[PDB]
RNA sequence: ACCGCUGAAAGCAUCUAAGCGGGAAGCCAGCCCCAAGAUGAGUUCUCCCACUGUUUAUCAGGUAAGACUCCCGGAAGACC
RNA sequence: GAUGUCGGCUCGUCGCAUCCUGGGGCUGAAGAAGGUCCCAAGGGUUGGGCUGUUCGCCCAUUAAAGCGGCACGCGAGCUG
RNA sequence: GCGAGAGCUAACUUCCGUAGCCGAGAGGGAAACAACCCAGACCAUCAGCUAAGGUCCCUAAAUGAUCGCUCAGUGGUUAA
């Protein structure tokens, strides 16, 4: 009895990473993406807007971004594959400060990982809005 | 940086003073350009020399199509060089200088399946006091209930050589060019016949 | 140095300071130079 | 607390947003604070007024005045430290600008003062680090006061003239 | 599922479930709770109506 | 709902709990709750104005279901069967 | 780890709470090797080109560029 | 209705309460040589005689000839 | 858990007293988890109010309101 889904829609919407601190602009990006305020609002299939982030580079953390923030990734069988980085060392590739942050808010199986697909960072600001020809209603955090 | 590319050919007994020198005869043919990648176009920077001559019978369309976009004239092997550069072609003329160190780089010869203590040393074990695990067989692959498993990368036989290799700073003994021959001291990388590549030392003292 | 866990004054000098998270002693006499870290 | 800024002529202030500008006859110099921290120039002298009291306030006040109080000296006549050579066959000379040591070093050892720094020898067994920004010519004559440090026994190397190293005595 | 609907509904005008539901409380007038989320999936010219309503018997 | 409807619609013929009155044509009368008869949005009370007819179309004996339960070591294993009746009525009301 | 410049809260003192510098066989980069199934599968240069099949055989069928099959070998290799 | 037991050999890998190399504070640190504590596991850490030994004793050297963990690591790997 | 002995006021230790639950107990909560916490499953229902616990995102619900505390990531492994 309840009702059914569409698909015609892909609201392309377009955040902003400058100064916010990288949480709350986590669950924000996360939560459009698995269905913000939702159009059947249904689990099945994700109906989430796809959302494209600029800066990045420039988000916010506070007491530490040299102290705590350390990103781990620990390689092959772990003969010492004990890898960890700074997170102000992430300034090789702050695009994944995000993206692999966001990731971790967003379902953990099949649909999920399908789910970083609409996710879309990019370091920059101009030049990214290049990377960038359907809609951008840019629904800046709050 | 610079570089050239070569058929090894052999070694030989050489003296340089009165100290008799090994030395391995590379043959570095003039080598044409045959495409220069640039920063701007592929977004690197970086040349593409050629090597051995290839008859024109034997050029796949697409290849001569590629070839033509410089008249050249079909080589075979085509390799990339980073930063490198100048008019023309490239010789070792100029190109290398006797007494540079530098770095020959070819292909292992291939050893195929090779057990444990060909390719890592290993030891295996006795010979008489008991066995059946006579000299090679590896001992024991991991521990027990922990790591309940093997590690990634435990040293194994498997295909031995057929690789790439680069062995650091070889003095340049002599260089005979209208011959494009060169002689570099110690011994370069897989069989006579093979390619090899000559190059700056990469890093050298 | 004195990495000592008890750290306190020894003669009228040590100035304990409290550098980044650590509880340090500075006197003129250095050893005296305690630290608990 | 801390209040009373002899701000004399040549000088010149800018209070210009975060970035308390600075101008006087060795230069025009600059020296940002919190903004939170007041400070401006009321009729002649100056002040650092400050809004809460105690301590993450009263610390940054007894901070800024000070600071800017230094960039006064400073415009107005400059800082210059003088180090001291000391021990046998320790001395400096110099190399257009750049101090040079030979205090005992199999090799010798050669500085170079930073953008805006400038190094100068009397008797080539004195130093003197002479310049605008306090801080630098402190913070570099440093690193001449490290190419050696005075020694437990015979306090060599190089020192602050008064320079108060007494000797452990060995054998 | 329903309550999921129901408040991103609800927060498409400025309200949220808690608040809003409440609020349908606030007014035993109101009283559905069942369908109500359909109400905010298919009719929005309605439900924005309830939506209004609450606040309207909430503050 | 929790046993005859409300809201509003066009008049169709759907299937609730059991309704007593039998026969057919029984003509029933619901409340309501919300509704739009002409667009026209009415919530609660504002709505009781306005009611709904409908007619008890058939009397109808659920799907079968079986209901199984079961615990495991302690043996036990309960097979039994079931199916909710109901009442079918044809929309119809203000 | 340890040593320091400018410096308040404690009109002094202070490697410090603003700030700043030096500093290990260790960390990161660097060296050699693998590497886009990096399914987020990237880039560049060149080649072939826009065929045929009636609502009865709805799609596969000739083909280009190119390659495989097969033969003869190899400093490649268990087989591939 | 079976989790093979001591030692060795082979293969390793990890912790640090570091044996040696690296950086430091204090020393009762003259220099040379040490002591001690702080930081630091990258890599390295010999060959023999006696004993099943593990250990330990000894020879001859070494920068050093570290201590522990992984079913007192490892018998569908060997020994026995 | 509470009251005792035994035991190092050690043990998912042992032996008694006594209450509760598991055993013969599903459901929600405590990541996972017999017994802890809230609760005792006659069957059906896309209905409703609550318990314990909770209301940034992964999951349901205030990133709620007011006056404070700590900058430690304390929170999210002890003491003299
Ligand atoms: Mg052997
Ligand atoms: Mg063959
Ligand atoms: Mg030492
Ligand atoms: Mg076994
Ligand atoms: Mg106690």
């Amino acid at each position: 009895k309840t009702y059914i889904p569409k698909n015609d829609e892909q609201n392309w919407v377009v955040v902003d990473a400058s100064g916010v601190p990288l949480g709350r602009l986590a669950t924000l990006i996360a939560s459009r993406i698995r269905g913000k305020h939702r159009p059947d609002f249904t689990p099945n299939m994700i109906q989430g807007d796809f959302v494209v982030v600029i800066n990045a580079a420039q988000v916010a953390l506070t007491g530490k971004k040299l102290d705590d923030k350390v990103y781990t990734r620990y390689t092959g069988y772990q003969g010492g594959l004990k890898t960890e980085t700074a997170r102000e060392a992430l300034s090789k590739h702050p695009e994944r400060v995000i993206e692999h942050a966001v990731f971790g808010m967003l379902p953990k199986g099949r649909q999920g990982r399908a789910m970083h697909t609409r996710l879309k960072v990019y370091a920059g600001e101009t030049h990214p809005h290049s990377a960038q020809k359907p809609q951008v209603l840019k629904t800046q955090p709050l | 940086m610079k570089g050239i590319l070569g058929t090894k050919i052999g070694m030989t007994q050489i003296w340089k003073n009165d100290r008799a020198i090994p030395v391995t005869v590379v043959l570095a043919g003039p080598c044409p350009i045959v495409q220069r990648k640039t920063a701007q176009t592929d977004g690197y920077e970086a040349v593409q020399i050629g090597y051995a001559p290839k008859a024109e019978r034997k050029v796949n369309k697409p290849m001569q199509g590629h070839f033509a976009k410089a008249g050249v004239a079909p080589t075979r092997i085509l390799r990339e060089f980073r930063g490198f550069a100048p008019d023309g072609d490239s010789v070792n003329v100029d190109i290398f200088a006797e007494g540079e160190k530098i770095d020959a780089t070819g292909t292992s010869k291939g050893k195929g399946t090779q057990g444990v203590m060909k390719r890592w040393n290993f030891a295996g074990g006795p010979a008489s006091h008991g066995s059946k695990k006579w000299h090679r067989r590896p001992g024991s692959i991991g521990q027990r209930k922990t790591p309940g498993r093997v590690y990634k990368g435990k040293r194994m036989a498997g295909h031995m050589g057929m690789e790439r290799v680069t062995v650091q700073n070889l003095e340049v003994v002599e260089i005979r060019a209208g011959e494009n021959l060169i002689l570099v001291k110690g011994a370069i990388p897989g069989a006579n016949g093979g390619l090899v590549v000559l190059r700056s030392a990469a890093k050298a003292s | 140095m004195k990495v000592r866990s008890s750290v306190k004054k020894m003669c009228d000098n040590c100035k304990v300071v409290r550098r980044h998270g650590r509880v340090l002693v500075i006197c003129s006499n250095v050893k005296h130079k305690q630290r608990q870290g | 607390g801390k209040q009373p800024i002899a701000v004399p002529s040549g000088v010149t202030v800018n209070a210009q947003d975060g970035v308390f500008k600075v101008k006087g006859p060795k230069g025009e110099l600059t020296v940002p604070y919190n903004t939170e921290l007041t400070v401006r120039q009321d009729g002649d002298q100056l002040l650092v007024e400050r809004p809460s009291d105690a301590q993450k306030h009263r610390a940054l006040h007894g901070l800024t005045r000070t600071l800017v109080a230094n960039a006064v000296k400073g415009v107005s006549d400059g800082y210059t430290i003088n180090l001291e050579l000391r021990g046998v066959g320790f001395r400096a000379k110099l190399t257009g600008k750049a101090l040079e040591m030979n205090i005992g070093y199999s090799h010798p050892v050669i500085i170079e003062p930073p953008a805006g720094v400038t190094f100068a020898v009397p008797e080539p067994t004195r130093i003197d680090v002479s310049g605008i920004d306090k801080q630098l010519v402190g913070q570099v004559a440093a690193n001449v006061r490290k190419v050696r440090k005075p020694d437990a026994y015979h306090g060599k190397g190089v020192r602050f003239v008064g320079e108060q190293i007494a000797l452990k005595a060995g054998k | 599922l329903w309550i999921q609907r129901i408040n991103a509904g609800a927060r498409l005008h400025g309200m949220n479930y808690s608040t809003f539901i409440n609020g349908l409380k606030r007014a035993n007038i109101d009283l559905n709770r069942k369908v109500l989320a359909d109400i905010a999936a298919r009719e929005p010219e309605a439900f924005k109506a309830l939506v209004d309503a609450s606040r309207n018997a909430r503050q | 709902i929790q046993t005859g409807g409300k809201q509003y619609r066009v008049s169709e013929g759907d299937v609730i709990r059991v309704e007593s009155l039998q026969g057919e044509a029984g003509d029933k009368v619901e409340l309501k709750a919300l509704f739009v008869g002409g667009e026209q949005t009415v919530f609660g009370e504002d709505a009781g104005k306005y009611t709904v007819q409908a007619e008890v179309v058939e009397h109808g004996r659920g799907k079968k279901i079986y209901i199984r339960k079961y615990k495991s070591g302690v043996q036990y294993r309960r097979r039994t069967g079931h199916r909710q009746n109901f009442t079918a009525i044809k929309i119809l009301g203000i």
